[PDB]
């Protein structure tokens, strides 16, 4: 599994082995691949795609979190002109003066913790990371990579684009939030252990019955003996006084 | 700490960040005893008064007419609305009781 | 971007052609990666169930 | 007395018959809602009075 | 397609088939 | 019941303001100083009232 547990925690050690059991890891990253797989065979002609590919990957892959490979390459029947790189919500890019023929598409699968589930920041570093290091081999040097925060239910591109694939990709991403079935199993494995299931007129005859019962409140009379300079003259009022 | 303030929320425009101190302390929300039995003293002449205009216009004194005493005075003007009223007002010695519960 | 208004739609549908609800989906999906199915009594239970509700659903 | 050795035999073989006025005897149908129920969102009587 | 890849019990090499 | 006087620094405000809103400027919280004052039964109070008309 691609969490990890920062202190020795058994009892949080069962309850992720619980919810993540049978391999859950690795049937997620394969569903959520095969769903945009799917999705760009839908729309294949309307890119300009030849085809879609399926690379070899490691079952580790899922859960490979210092190195990385490929896991969709799009083969294509005309040159695409690829922009530089940008983020999932990033409306304006600007487009990079090169063009390819074999785009690479990876999956990364997340558990952030609170002070690191920003899934942008997250996508941002290990693309810059895994396309520049050297137990990564990518197939391209174009392409995106897509990181899914599973324990927020976030998402994030930041990889090379090219013309076409952002609203393809960001409705991908929308229906794969909303109906993956492994992504269902997950929320509810998590439920479960979690146990969380879903005038003048009127007013003068009220004032005159006011004042004839006013003559009780003069039995309980009390002052307010605080904050006192304590120098200057006292006051010796009567209660005659006061009470008429 | 602020650190810990700070949430995010994903729409289809995209992740947007938010922000929100010390926590409160139990005795800001608990009144003085001298506070409370001064507040007693004038909440319970004050129903005195009102019970007996009541009685002078035949009439009983209602959940409204009171609820501006309400959470105030020692008993409880909350308590004079409790359906046991008669039967507690048998249940003398309860707080010698109440000490001595100790002891069972 | 070239523009245009990609209609991805995922459903998870089975070789009988009925769309499958996301628990049917995901026992599918681990059955094929695990690369063992259900035994003989299930499938017999399966079978008579789908059976059922084709006779069910006939009236 | 010693104490008899710990087992896990079937819990349950077969249902119905008896086997429900003995539920009924202890695990009778209650209520099965809102007692185990926490209500996430708002709170019941006070806050504190537990 | 739909194509579901096998894990377990594979006894080829580890990557996946195409 | 509650006493209270005007600091120096306060009876030049209120002269100097003009304005009869809410929360006029100028006013602070240390122009008023409570004084002690102590009720007594021991000497009785006079009154007065106005001899062509009522005091209301």
């Amino acid at each position: 599994t691609g969490i990890f547990m920062h202190g020795k925690i058994p009892t949080l050690k069962i309850s992720l082995i619980q919810i993540f059991r049978a391999h859950l890891w690795q049937k997620i990253h394969e569903s959520i691949v095969m769903d945009l797989c799917q999705v760009f065979d839908q729309e294949l002609d309307a890119l300009e795609i030849e085809t879609v590919q399926k690379e070899t990957i490691h079952p580790r892959k899922s859960y490979k979190m210092n190195s990385s490979c490929a896991d969709i390459l799009l083969f294509a029947s005309y040159k695409w002109n690829v922009s530089r790189p940008s983020l999932l919500a990033d409306s304006k890019d600007v487009m990079d003066s090169t063009t390819t023929q074999k785009y690479w598409i990876d999956i990364q699968l997340r558990w952030g913790d609170y002070d690191s589930h920003d899934i942008e920041r997250y996508a941002r570093a290990k693309f810059l990371d895994y396309t520049t290091d050297n137990m990564s081999i990518y197939p391209s040097p174009t392409g995106v990579l897509i990181a899914i925060d599973l324990a927020y239910n976030l998402h994030s591109a930041y990889g090379n684009w090219f013309p076409g694939s952002k609203p393809l990709i960001q409705q991908a991403m929308a229906k794969i939030m909303k109906a993956n079935p492994a992504l269902y199993v997950l929320r509810e494995r998590i439920r479960k252990g979690l146990q969380l299931y879903s005038s003048s007129k009127t007013e003068w005859r009220v004032r005159a019955i006011s004042a004839a019962n006013l003559h009780l409140r003069t039995n309980h009379i009390y002052v307010s003996s605080d904050d006192i300079k304590e120098t200057g003259y006292t006051y010796i009022l009567p209660k005659n006084v006061l009470k008429k | 700490p602020q650190s810990d303030l700070r949430w995010s929320k994903q729409t289809d425009v995209g992740i947007t960040h938010f922000r929100s101190q010390l926590i409160p302390n139990l005795y800001r929300y608990i009144q003085p005893w001298e506070s409370e039995f001064i507040d007693s003293q004038r909440v319970w002449a004050e129903y005195a008064l009102k019970r007996q205009e009541a009685i002078a216009q035949n009439r009983r004194l209602t959940l409204e007419d009171l609820e501006d005493s309400w959470d105030r005075g020692i008993p409880r003007i909350n308590t004079l609305f409790q359906k046991d009223r008669h039967t507690l007002a048998y249940d003398k010695g309860w707080r010698v009781r109440t000490d001595f519960k100790q002891y069972q | 971007k070239d523009g245009y208004k990609p209609d991805v739609k995922i459903e998870y549908v089975d070789e009988t052609g009925r769309k499958l609800t996301p628990k049917e989906a995901f026992r599918q999906l681990s059955h094929r990666f695990h690369g063992k199915g259900s035994g003989k009594m299930k499938t017999e239970r399966r079978m008579k169930k789908l059976d059922e509700e084709a006779l069910l659903k006939k009236m | 007395k010693p104490l008899p050795a710990p087992l896990d035999g079937q819990r349950k073989k077969r249902g119905g018959r008896r086997y429900r006025k003995m539920k009924e005897r202890l695990g009778l149908t209650e209520i099965r809602k809102q007692a185990n129920r926490m209500s996430f969102g708002e709170i019941e009587e006070d806050a504190y009075q537990e | 397609k739909r194509k579901y890849r096998q894990y377990m019990n594979r006894k080829g090499g580890f990557n996946r088939p195409l | 019941l509650t006493a209270y006087k005007l600091t120096p620094s306060g009876y030049e405000w209120g002269r100097q303001n003009t304005d009869k809103g809410n929360n006029p400027k100028g006013y602070l919280p240390s122009h008023y100083e409570r004084v002690q004052m102590l009720l007594s039964d021991r000497f009785l109070g006079f009154f007065m009232v106005p001899a062509q008309s009522s005091w209301n």
